[PDB]
């Protein structure tokens, strides 16, 4: 229901989006563009890395998962920077940014 | 509170 009216932003529905691929699926269905229940992409991509850091993405030792949080959410730049820092995953950032150059 | 458990 709220998928399809985009509707109660505030509930993760955590029953069935129990994966973070599902959360920012179910988030993406509910963002808008131009007061109350509402939420917009500038409002969930600040709001997902500025309270929820990548402390609260990599807990698990895998970065991979916060990239992606990062990348389907149009900040580019921060997880260029954040996945140039695994010095495991130096090449995969450089390239990254490169195709975006 | 969203999780953090990767799709696996």
């Amino acid at each position: 229901y709220c998928i399809i009216g985009r509707c109660d932003v505030t509930d993760n529905q955590s029953e069935v989006a129990d994966k973070t691929e599902d959360y920012l699926w179910l988030k993406l269905n509910q963002v808008c563009f131009d007061p109350q229940d509402r939420l917009t992409l500038s409002q969930f991509q600040k709001q997902l890395l500025e309270d929820y850091g990548e402390s609260h993405f990599t807990v698990n030792q895998q970065p991979f998962l916060y990239f992606q949080v990062l990348f389907l959410t149009a900040q580019f730049e921060a997880a260029v920077a954040f996945l140039f820092r695994m010095e495991r995953l130096r090449c995969h950032a450089v390239h990254v940014a490169l195709v975006l150059f | 509170a969203p999780p953090v458990r990767s799709i696996y």
